[PDB]
């Protein structure tokens, strides 16, 4: 109804900093508690992501979620003016965010912890002690991208701590490490150690990997080497004339309908619950957008 | 109890209640005040917080 | 969900049942809806033809109904 966020600094800003703050005017940020009246500590994503610890961006993606999220709408050197996001109510954004992704009602934007760089989100606040780590908020196919990029690289880096260094190193750092994009590239942060719960995400999936990897159709795999020795397209590519070794053995049965329509039942009924396991993030959908404004109209 | 080839110092560290006494001269500070607001938010489908 | 029924799970995957192709599927989730927070669960007791059963009551409940989503 009348959602209402006003933040009180127990110290004044530095004159430099209060012109920073300013620049983060018009940002989404996700706070502590539902209240009118926040202390500094509680506001922000400062107080997990530490430039001493290892980042867990999983960590940071879970936190983040459970978080209330909520728009800044006026700086001073006292208090920070906020406004709530409710679930139900209609809001005027405006994208202000320095790598600036062109954003259309296509996918709905997805708010994820700065998987960027580290020190250009965040402002210090000497005066308070305390510092603002700003999320960066991306449309959906990206999120999804850099996501997959993230689990990946802590895959292959857990396998590569034991493998040759050098050309595996320098294989794997090659399009990971960097998403590109049109007249564009940018490069990922990506953690040194995973350690928390980014392999517990992964284990997750690999149950139904496992799951999975009993209940699956015979003839599409027949389908897959009658294609790729016959014909070709851009979802043939990666399998030239060579067929993997495995789908032969597996193909070797006859196919009887029933058992496949079995596999597929059970398998459709899975990919559901793998649809659930994928998101792990507040996302907005996108109704209106004006470029020339950059102000969205989100919900 | 036969004595270490080292002698050895112990820190400790104390809280004490007391009752205290404040003294401040006469107009110290001006204050400024405003008027209240009272608004209402998120209701409950039993229950409105104000 | 996982963490809580991983005893269940080791126990029924066990030894008394190996496999079949049907049998793979476990549980099923649906989410009810939405709760107040730090509201709480208000027990009480239910009294019928003279007996009573330990009963959990939840205030200012909102009715959201999903679909059911498959877990193992």
């Amino acid at each position: 109804m009348d959602l209402k966020v006003v933040v009180s600094l127990s110290s004044r800003l530095y004159t430099d900093e209060i012109a920073k703050m300013q620049q983060r005017i018009g940002c989404i940020l996700p706070l502590a508690s539902t209240h009118g009246t926040q202390n500094v500590q509680g506001l922000g994503l400062g107080q997990v992501y530490s430039l001493e610890t290892v980042p867990d961006y999983v960590s940071m993606y879970n936190y983040l979620s459970d978080c209330t999220l909520a728009v800044l709408d006026e700086v001073s050197v006292d208090s920070l003016i906020l406004t709530k996001i409710v679930p139900g109510q209609t809001y005027a954004i405006k994208n202000k965010y320095q790598p600036f992704f062109q954003w259309h009602g296509t996918g709905s934007l997805s708010v994820m912890p700065p998987v960027f760089g580290r020190e250009h989100a965040t402002v210090k606040l000497e005066s308070n002690d305390v510092d603002i780590v700003f999320p960066m908020v991306l449309p959906t196919p990206i999120a999804e991208e850099v996501l997959q990029k993230i689990l990946l690289f802590n895959v292959y880096s857990r396998v590569v701590m034991q493998a040759p260094g050098n050309a595996d190193m320098l294989d794997v750092h090659m399009h990971l490490g960097s998403v590109s994009y049109l007249g564009h590239h940018y490069e990922l942060a990506l953690p040194e150690v995973p350690g928390p719960l980014g392999l517990a995400l992964l284990d997750n999936l690999s149950l139904y990997f496992c799951i999975m990897v009993t209940l699956l159709p015979r003839a599409s795999m027949r389908l897959v080497r009658g294609l790729i020795r016959h014909e070709h397209h851009d979802l043939l590519n990666l399998f030239q004339e060579m067929v993997p070794d495995e789908i032969a053995r597996i193909d070797l049965d006859d196919l009887s309908v029933a058992d496949d329509l079995s596999r597929m039942r059970v398998m459709m009924t899975y990919l559901q619950s793998l649809a659930s396991l994928f998101n792990l993030g507040p996302r907005l959908a996108t109704a209106a957008y004006s470029q020339e404004t950059l102000t969205a109209t989100c919900w | 109890k036969i004595h270490p080839g080292v002698a050895m110092t112990v820190v400790r560290t104390d809280e004490i209640l007391s009752e205290n006494i404040l003294f401040s001269s006469r107009a110290s500070t001006s204050m400024f005040i405003g008027t209240p607001n009272v608004s209402r938010r998120e209701a409950r489908v039993d229950a409105v917080t104000f | 969900l996982r963490i809580y029924y991983s005893p269940s799970i080791m126990h029924r995957y066990a030894v008394v049942q190996p496999l079949h192709i049907e049998e793979l599927t476990f549980g099923a989730v649906a989410c009810l809806g939405t709760f107040s927070a730090t509201d709480g669960w208000r027990r009480s007791a239910f009294n019928y033809r003279g007996s009573s059963l330990p009963v959990v009551e939840i205030d200012s409940f909102y009715s959201n109904v999903s679909d059911w989503e498959v877990i193992l």
